[PDB]
DNA sequence: CGTGTCAGTAGTGTCACGGATGC
DNA sequence: GCATCCGTGAGTCGAGG
RNA sequence: CUCGA
């Protein structure tokens, strides 16, 4: 990632661009569970949308090892990469 | 002024429809983190309460649309969804802001970029830096104009990785791992090694407010006992520094280019004149002029 | 504006109670406005930058 | 003699003026306010002799205002009476230790009155644990001493303003009616010669719209306001007319969105301003209106409400003021002048202390319960109801908990030295709720007001952003039950000074003229000069006939604070350095041993006793047993009272609070006498520093502009050595994978680091610990799925299984070192109530013995501050003729600039006290010592003296004392009559070419030591969000290269240093690690990458519906190790 | 627009920037300071670099 | 109860990677002194986190061959680390 | 699961200056 | 056509809560 | 919030 790129362009974000960024819709208004500290599905911290809480650890707990790198879990819908993606994966709310 | 707005949408090729949103983006969670407290409870960013209020009212609107509720409830609901997204993007812009617990205005997304506390001025124009320190300044008459006296304990932590490198070269430490434990424990060998490290390696001294460029000057470090920074009496005019409790910051240039910029461009002995007027600054000023 | 009555005593002689009290008026507001004048100064400075 | 009332040491005062009134209780502001709140017997007896008939405490006042509670019908009634307290729950020190709150249970008597059944059930209802104020004037919330600060607020009443318009340049006028509670009401005359009114911030209606809504006909309005043409233009330009029309006009602007009924507006326009439910002018607010308007000025204060007559008289007051009128009488009212009010005048600016600030929070909590009462009445049956069932004390105790827990007035107590604590309790703060915002305070609220004379100090105030907003109460000042500050004066009958003393408020002081304290007075009382310096209303000082003086000041120091009154020769120091002197006296550090100053003012005694950090005898008696642990006093009646000493206790700010007994076994001690003194105290006087031998001369540049040179004797003899104590704390919790346990068994740690630990993993008492040493050994279980690939390989290549726990022990922070003096362990296993989720808590107290070091900040009493630049050996110091070396070398250049000649005069008098003097008695008393008391004509070495503020020693007497200084043991006089002495250069041996001013000065060690203020960081923690280094020394963070510092880099052209600072040395996630590797490898510094903070900025602009993209030279958008899916 | 949004009126500049769809050529002291490039001044110009 | 924007709440911090970087450097040095077989087996068991049979399938070798190579290479790294003074 | 005798704001002392907003 | 009102801005660094 | 230059 070199440090020479000429222009930085800004423009209006189409409602279709918002969906192009979003890794899923934030349906429920909940955040997490106040016992297990696990975020509720489709919430504001959903791991299916934004990313895993811990590195290579899914929500349902089936995939916790590094050997399953890049697998989309079928039972909880969470990808298995590092938690660094929770700083860059965007969500979106679809308005009625 | 109307053409100024319309012509931009005409030439650019982007539709003005973007000003009306059908979907709102959600910032990633780590930029709006929710931390746990030592009392068992939690604490989340205000952006989460704004996103949560948009979600709450948008789902209620979906219920009213499904139920065929009277148009007065649906319209009064759609108004609140407008105010919620308006609060998420810029709370307080229109009308009275959405108060949190304790009548405190919630911080919107645009509040992350505004003013002195915004992202630009707080985290982009100025940053906190590694390899730096601060201590009280003390006058040092014996020092030469290109020299400054900094405490030994400051230099050890400031030059910690360099000290660990030389501790493993001279075989005072087996590996770099134990060399780190030796610097943390301050084994007596490091004081003989640290003297070799800081040799002709310039440092930067700074006293806020940094009014002009001479508010930061380069010096040759000299290991002195005590815990205060020893400053030359002639650079006191440039820093506007009296000795009634002032503190200065020290910054260590790492790269070869950075040390060269301090050795040539920022050295105190190479900046005797004021860049604003051309008349000298490092001159006898108080006790010295009376003595002469 | 200047008070129609001056502080005749010197600090070597010793100001009176009322002389000291009227002196603190200008001394406090002298320190008070220095913070605002430096704020507008640094604001003009960063505009010039 | 000075202060011959408690049995204190005999300090001899240079006093020419007698003290008519002795200093009041310096803790009365915090004490009396709380005694009234809880209705203590002392307050009731004080009010009894005050002339009060049936006085009512703050709690009784809240219960009477609340009682009774009734529903819409009146069939159910609840009432409260007889508030009382049981004994305190736990002692003061037990609350400090166990981190609970000092409180006593509050009992009341409640009863249910049923009109429809004719029977009443009365009982006692516990209200809540009520926070109690200690004898020192402080509260204890969760084991921390706090101080409720008195607040300066705008007094209730009607106030007028003369504003100047911006566009038309005509003089406008405005009125404000500020109630003690409820909605606001402001009338004004705009620039169009029309009168309007804003009701509760709402829209500005014409002033006749309000008159028509109250039932006033359009004819009676012309009858009342006919003499002005600006009111005729108001009723004419009016839009709507009709009693039932403007009443709905007000309803639709005040409560929009509701159907307007003639009686729904008739109900609120009575409840918002004339029913005691939603509106109330306090007894002071009603009285301030009855004086400002000149009506009911004779009637007993019974109306606790605004009336319609007041509204009309207010509009009458405004319309007359607008067109230049200066006098008005309300129809049926006394004459009153027509003018604008200051709102900064201390007669219109009110001070509410501890009792009122708590009472208001109790009132709000009671109102929240009252709504619960009315709701619980109409739900439950009307025959099984008891006072216990209607009362839910949850919002009440949570209201007082919300106050003491979070408030700008409930402040963490200043505990640097006893003076800082006493000053903090006497602080008057304008900031806070009901006062003003810091952003909403101009240069007029902060500066000195002429009414502050003798009430608030014009010197003691911070010089930061809180200047003027925070003041200290004057010495003799006090607060009346209204809220205004009273100050005592000597009533002058007919140009004759009388010993009769009366306290006057601010406006009461303006209705007279007062003479300055230092007025020449006959022994009978008549003024020597016909014309004397006299203060008049609006801050006018001028001469005036002796038959015009009504009152005069009590003491010269009447205008200054306690700390300001402690600066000797204050009249010779400018207000700037005097402010710094009083502010830095509160910053003194309690030394190991304390020395009282040779040059004093007399205030040090009462300041130390009233501070509450000494131990005074309550009753007279003899000492039965004395130990370093406690003192036992055998009273005359036969009882024994034992006072326990507070030994080596940590203060709020890490200073050492240590009390030491003074008396011995079998010493007769009177009541109110100091039997033991604590920090910064010597024989009962404030000892904020030491007496040091000072020479005023430049010395080889080591004292260059405000730098200080010290003798190494101060290090060898612990003269400026102080004790400091730090508190370290850690807890063992329940985690997701188990529970944190405190154990000596720590993975991969030798038996040598753990050698100072006991069998539990705790450091043992007495062990000396440097930085990095382990204090409490705690391990936390970490999951297997949380391991680094290298860490799991490193675990395999060492064969150490079952190490699923990591090290989270409590280590000593950087810059800390000392002896472990105490341990406190709290365990859930042992009935100790910890927060939910905690299993063990350990607190370790570490004490360091800090000698004076290079860079430690010293200062005097005259704002002369400086850091220690060099500590030479004792032989290097310039020494006098008899070999005694000086202790401190002060630079001469930093003396005539600051205008603080008091330090020079203190140095002269300081030597005369050190040596002593003998005035020539032969051939009469000399002409310079005629004014001096006879006690001053002879002095012994190391004598103590007092220089009262604006009184004390004059330069004529000080010059005469230098001429007759006592000789040393050899018989030689070292200092000359000029005050200078001949010194020898200890480095070469040759005597210095000229004599140098040498004497003794009182130097204080301020709490600004390099041991705390030194900091450095290679790497360390980073803020999780911005990925930039942390801030503050405690967080082991780095310095901030700010915006101005980047301008300096660019001005130099140092591009690479600037790129290095903003990238690899800050928030480059991969650059900083590869730099650290390049340094330990000896390689070159790599190329800086992209700041993570800039990545966050882009991801934030995306969340604001902004499509930001980075383009290359060709134009293609480039991503940042990320993509996008849908 | 990046050098302006960091000076004053952040929202007022960002609104007109997205409407006009302005593209910023990252060639300036304030811009390179933000993104981490060598400032085009002093030792940063192509002549000495 | 709390808001991070509100004052009085400690900001989240992340410790420095100094200890991890030094361990990674020492692991890389001891890795260079290993045979290509042993190095390409520990880098497939701990760096890639595969199973014993997964590495056996990839390298085309036996199951016990991967067990034995891992068993020795681990002790070979312990030899190099203890020869350089790495703390147990 | 359902709810029902009236049931009524918080908070209130910056200011200079320019230009879009509005009668 | 112009007076009103809204929105913008108001030094830097450091320490303990 | 409070203080240091
Ligand atoms: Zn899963």
């Amino acid at each position: 990632d070199v440090n020479f790129f000429d222009e930085l362009r800004i423009g209006l974000a189409t409602a279709e661009d918002i969906r192009q960024w979003s890794y899923g819709e934030v349906k429920k208004p909940e955040t997490i569970n106040y016992r297990t500290l696990k975020p509720e599905k489709d919430g504001l911290f959903c791991e299916k949308i934004f990313g895993p809480t811990r590195d290579w650890e899914c929500y349902c707990g089936k995939y916790k090892r590094v050997r399953f790198k890049g697998i989309i879990c079928e039972r909880c819908g969470v990808e298995v990469t590092r938690a660094k993606v929770r700083r860059e994966r965007m969500g979106h709310i679809e308005l009625a | 002024k109307r053409l100024k707005v319309v012509a931009a949408f005409q030439q650019s090729g982007n539709s003005p429809m973007g000003m009306v949103l059908d979907a709102v983006p959600v910032i990633p969670p780590e930029l709006r983190p929710m931390v746990q407290l030592d009392g068992g409870r939690f604490a989340t960013s205000d952006l989460n309460d704004l996103y949560r209020r948009v979600i709450n009212r948008n789902n209620r609107l979906k219920r009213l649309i499904d139920l065929g509720a009277p148009e007065i409830i649906v319209n009064n609901e759609k108004r609140m969804l407008q105010e919620s997204v308006d609060a998420l993007f810029d709370n307080g812009r229109r009308g009275r802001p959405v108060t949190g617990p304790g009548n405190r205005p919630l911080k919107s997304l645009s509040d992350l970029l505004k003013g002195k506390q915004g992202r630009f001025r707080q985290n982009l124009l100025g940053k906190r830096v590694d390899y730096s320190g601060r201590s009280v300044i003390v006058v040092g008459p014996q020092l030469k104009l290109h020299q400054c006296g900094l405490p030994k304990l400051m230099a050890l932590e400031l030059f910690k990785p360099f000290v660990m490198k030389r501790l493993v070269d001279l075989n005072h430490a087996q590996n770099i791992k134990s060399a780190k434990r030796m610097v943390e424990r301050q084994r007596p060998q490091v004081w003989d090694v640290l003297e070799e490290v800081i040799a002709e390696h310039p440092v930067l001294l700074n006293r806020a407010p940094t009014l002009h460029r001479l508010g930061i000057q380069a010096f040759e470090p000299m290991l002195v006992e005590g815990k205060a920074i020893q400053l030359h009496p002639l650079v006191c005019e440039a820093f506007n520094a009296d000795f009634d409790g002032d503190q200065m910051a020290v910054h260590l240039p790492l790269s070869a280019e950075a040390q060269a910029e301090a050795r040539i461009l920022m050295l105190s002995s190479n900046n005797i004149l004021s860049p604003a007027s051309g008349r000298p600054l490092a001159m006898p000023r108080l006790d010295m002029v009376t003595g002469l | 504006e200047f008070i129609p009555r001056p502080v005749k005593s010197s600090f070597r002689e010793g100001l009176t109670v009322l002389e000291y009290f009227i002196n603190t008026h200008g001394a406090r507001k002298g320190l008070a406005d220095t913070a605002l004048r430096t704020a507008d100064s640094g604001y003009l400075t960063r505009r010039l930058v | 003699s000075n202060n011959s009332v408690p049995g204190a040491p005999n300090r001899v005062s240079f006093a020419k003026l007698r003290e008519p009134l002795e200093v009041p209780g310096l803790l009365d502001v915090q004490t009396d306010s709380f005694e009234w709140l809880i209705g203590s017997p002392r307050w009731r007896e004080s009010a009894a002799e005050r002339g009060d008939v049936n006085p009512v405490g703050g709690l009784e006042e809240v219960l009477y205002e609340l009682s009774p509670i009734e529903d819409f019908s009146g069939s159910m009634s609840l009432s409260f009476s007889d508030p009382r307290f049981d004994d305190v729950k736990a002692p003061v020190d037990e609350c400090k230790d166990k981190d609970m709150t000092y409180a006593a249970p509050l009992f009341v008597t409640a009863e249910f009155i049923n009109n429809n059944t004719g029977e009443i059930k009365s009982q006692t209802v516990f209200m809540g644990d009520f926070p109690m104020m200690t004898e020192k004037g402080t509260f204890i919330i969760n084991g921390t001493e706090r101080v409720v600060v008195s607040q300066l607020v705008r007094s209730p009443g009607v106030y007028f303003d003369e504003t100047i318009d911006k566009s038309t340049d005509k003089t406008l006028h405005s009125v404000k009616v500020i109630p003690s509670r409820g909605a606001w009401l402001e009338f004004d005359v705009d620039k169009r010669d029309t009168v309007g009114v804003r009701i509760d911030r709402k829209r500005r209606q014409p002033v006749t719209v309000l008159l028509k809504a109250l039932g006033w006909t359009s004819e009676q309005i012309v009858e009342r306001f006919g003499f002005s043409e600006i009111m005729r233009s108001t009723l004419e330009k009016d839009n709507t007319v009709g009693t039932d029309e403007a009443l709905l006009d007000i309803y639709r602007k005040l409560r929009p969105g509701e159907p307007p009924t003639k009686e729904s507006a008739q109900t609120l326009l009575e409840n918002l301003f004339f029913k005691e439910k939603r509106y109330d002018l306090a007894r002071v607010g009603r009285y301030k209106v009855n004086k400002k308007l000149g009506l009911h000025v004779g009637e007993p204060i019974t109306s606790s409400t605004l009336t319609e007559e007041d509204v009309v008289a207010t509009i009458e007051y405004l319309v007359r003021l607008h067109e230049g009128q200066t006098t008005m009488t309300v129809p049926g009212g006394v004459e009153v002048p027509v003018e604008t009010d200051d709102i900064d005048h201390f007669g219109n600016r009110r001070l509410r202390t501890v009792g009122e600030l708590i009472q208001n929070q109790i009132r709000v909590g009671m109102s929240r319960m009252e709504r619960v009462v009315r709701e619980r009445m109409t739900t439950q049956d009307v025959e099984a109801i008891t006072p216990q069932t209607l009362i839910n004390i949850r919002p009440v105790v949570a209201a007082i908990k919300e106050f003491f827990g979070t408030s700008q007035l409930s402040q963490f107590m200043d505990q640097n030295n006893p003076l800082s604590g006493l000053t903090h309790k006497r602080r008057l703060s304008a900031l806070g709720p009901g006062g003003l915002s810091r952003e909403r305070a101009g240069l007029e609220v902060r500066d000195v007001h002429p009414s502050h004379y003798g009430r608030m100090c014009p010197i003691e105030t911070p010089e930061g952003p809180n200047i003027g907003l925070i003041g200290s109460l004057s010495v003799y000042a006090r607060v009346n039950p209204f809220g205004f500050i009273e100050t005592p004066y000597r009533k002058v009958v007919d140009g004759v000074v009388s010993d009769e003393i009366v306290y006057l408020t601010a406006d009461e002081e303006d209705r007279h003229v007062v003479a300055q304290a230092n007025s020449p007075i006959d022994a009978d009382g008549r003024f020597v000069e016909p014309r004397v310096l006299v203060r008049r209303k609006a801050g006018e000082v001028e001469y005036v006939p002796s038959s015009e003086v009504d009152y005069m000041d009590v003491s010269p120091r009447q205008m200054v604070s306690v700390a300001t009154a402690m600066i000797p020769f204050l009249e010779h120091d400018d207000a700037n350095r005097a402010l710094m002197g009083a502010n830095m006296q509160r910053q003194a550090v309690p030394l190991v041993r304390s020395e009282a100053p040779l040059v004093g003012t007399g205030m040090e005694l009462r300041a130390a006793i009233d501070a509450g950090d000494v131990v005074v005898a309550e009753e007279s008696g003899v000492i039965e047993e004395v130990s370093a642990d406690y003192i036992t006093v055998m009273h005359d009646n036969g009882t024994r009272r034992t006072y326990r000493m507070r030994k080596f206790a940590r203060s709020n700010h890490g200073t050492c609070a240590n009390q030491c007994p003074i008396v011995d076994a079998g010493d007769r001690v009177e009541a109110g006498q100091v039997i033991a003194d604590g920090p910064c105290t010597d024989d009962g006087e404030m000892a904020l520093g030491k007496n040091l031998l000072v020479a005023i001369m430049p010395w080889e540049g080591h004292n260059y502009e405000d730098a200080i040179i010290l003798s190494n004797r101060l290090v060898e003899e612990d003269v400026l050595t102080s004790i400091h104590i730090e508190e370290h704390e850690i807890d063992a919790r329940d985690t997701k994978l188990g529970a944190e346990e405190i154990t000596r068994d720590i993975p991969n740690i030798s038996d040598e680091v753990l050698a100072d630990l006991d069998e539990r993993g705790i450091v043992r008492i007495g062990a000396e610990v440097r930085d990095g040493d382990i204090l409490v050994g705690k391990v936390t279980p970490k999951g297997e799925t949380e391991l680094t690939p290298e860490e799991r390989l490193l675990r395999a290549i060492f064969g150490e299984k079952a190490r699923e726990v990591r090290d989270t022990s409590l280590k000593v922070p950087h810059g800390e070192s000392g002896k472990v003096i105490g341990i406190r362990v709290f365990s859930r296993e042992d009935e100790d109530e910890l927060p939910a989720g905690v299993n063990e808590l350990v607190r370790v107290y570490v004490a360091q013995k800090r000698k004076i070091s290079d860079g430690d900040k010293l200062a005097g009493r005259h704002g002369n501050k400086g850091v220690i630049g060099k500590i030479l050996p004792v032989e290097d110091m310039p020494f006098l003729a008899d070999g005694t070396p000086v202790d401190i070398i002060l630079n001469t250049h930093g003396v005539p600039r600051r205008m603080n000649i008091g330090q020079i005069l203190e140095t002269h008098l300081g030597w005369c006290a050190h040596s002593g003097w003998k005035v020539d008695a032969a051939k009469g008393v000399p002409d310079w010592a005629a004014r001096l008391p006879d006690e001053l004509l002879e002095a012994q070495p190391n004598a103590i003296v007092s220089t009262p503020v604006f009184d004390g020693a004059q330069e004529a007497e000080l010059q005469g004392l230098l001429s007759c200084t006592l000789p040393n043991r050899d018989g030689d006089v070292l200092v000359d009559a000029d005050g200078k002495a001949m010194l020898f250069d200890g480095r070469s041996g040759e005597p210095f070419p000229y004599p140098v001013t040498v004497g003794y000065m009182y130097i204080m060690k301020l709490h600004h030591l390099v041991d705390d203020k030194i900091h450095a960081r290679s790497t360390g923690p980073y803020s999780m969000i911005t990925q930039q280094p942390l801030g503050g020394k405690a967080q082991f963070g780095g310095q901030r290269f700010g915006e101005m510092e980047c301008w300096a880099m660019q001005a130099y052209g140092a591009a690479y240093t600037l790129q290095e600072l903003l990238t690899i040395k800050s928030d480059d996630t991969v650059g900083r690690v590869k730099v650290y590797e390049a340094i330990v490898k000896g390689e070159n510094i790599p190329e800086p990458g992209i700041p993570e903070s800039f990545k966050v900025l882009l991801k934030e602009l995306q969340s604001l519906c902004l499509n930001v993209e980075v383009l290359s030279s060709d134009g293609a958008a480039i991503e940042l190790r990320e993509g996008e899916d849908e | 627009w990046l050098s302006a949004a960091s000076f004053q009126e952040t929202t007022r500049v960002l609104t007109d920037a997205a409407i006009n769809c302005r593209s910023d050529k990252l060639n300036g002291l304030k811009e390179n300071v933000i993104i981490g490039k060598l400032i085009p001044a002093g030792t940063g110009i192509n002549r000495y670099r | 109860v709390g808001s991070t924007d509100q004052s009085g709440t400690p900001e989240q911090s992340t410790p420095d990677e100094v200890n991890a970087a030094l361990d990674r450097l020492l692991i890389a040095d001891a890795l260079a002194q290993l045979s290509a077989e042993h190095r390409a087996v520990i880098q497939r068991s701990y760096y890639r986190g595969w199973s014993t049979a997964q590495i056996a399938t990839d390298l085309g070798i036996a199951e016990g061959t991967v067990k034995s190579r891992l068993h020795y290479a681990v002790r070979a790294l312990r030899l190099t680390l203890q020869e350089l003074g790495v703390t147990r």
